[PDB]
């Protein structure tokens, strides 16, 4: 368990939301 | 309300690292983590107080007597971290679902000055997606520095 910070950011930008939505509507 | 509703994208192994985060860089008064499973409240709150936190835990497989108690002395400021599934405290500023909920309903029973943070793995994207049009309101990715303005008191 790191004893340093979570990468939220890092994190953030695997998972495209915009992109995911817009898939899932078609 | 005066909820301010964030997510962090996260897989099942970086939730706890990123809630000891949390832990750190938030300005917690009291907070209140929902998880999906009375096993899971149980681990959860065990690997809260191993990292070195003060934490009760409440979840539907315990007597009513004994629930109901630690509910009230959590509300009496006994405890700062509360781990628990689904059923306001003042002093509660922030909220964690640490897995995120299922339906729009649920969310709101988990919601309803504060935040509201989401941890959503890549198998919670479609409840993130049917909950966010279903209530009309988007849950913006976690932003690198939250404004204590809201949700400090």
């Amino acid at each position: 368990i790191p004893d340093t910070d979570f990468d939220f950011e890092g994190n953030l930008a695997l998972f495209d939301k915009a992109a995911v939505f817009e898939e899932i509507d078609t | 309300k005066g909820v301010t509703q964030y997510y962090a994208y996260v897989t099942e192994r970086q939730k706890v690292h990123c809630l000891n985060t949390l832990f750190s860089r938030l300005q917690i008064n009291q907070s209140i983590i929902f998880c999906n499973s009375s096993q899971r409240v149980e681990l959860l709150a065990k690997k809260i107080s191993q990292l070195g936190y003060s934490c009760f835990y409440i979840h539907a497989k315990m007597r009513q007597e004994h629930r109901n108690r630690v509910f009230h002395d959590f509300r009496n400021g006994l405890c700062r971290n509360l781990v628990c599934t689904d059923l306001d405290i003042q002093a509660v500023n922030v909220v964690i679902n640490f897995d995120f909920p299922k339906l729009a309903e649920t969310y709101l029973h988990r919601i309803g000055l504060g935040l509201a943070i989401n941890l959503i793995t890549y198998d919670d994207r479609f409840n993130l997606k049917s909950i966010e049009e279903q209530l009309g309101t988007e849950i913006k990715p976690i932003p690198s520095n939250i404004d204590k303005s809201l949700y400090v008191a």
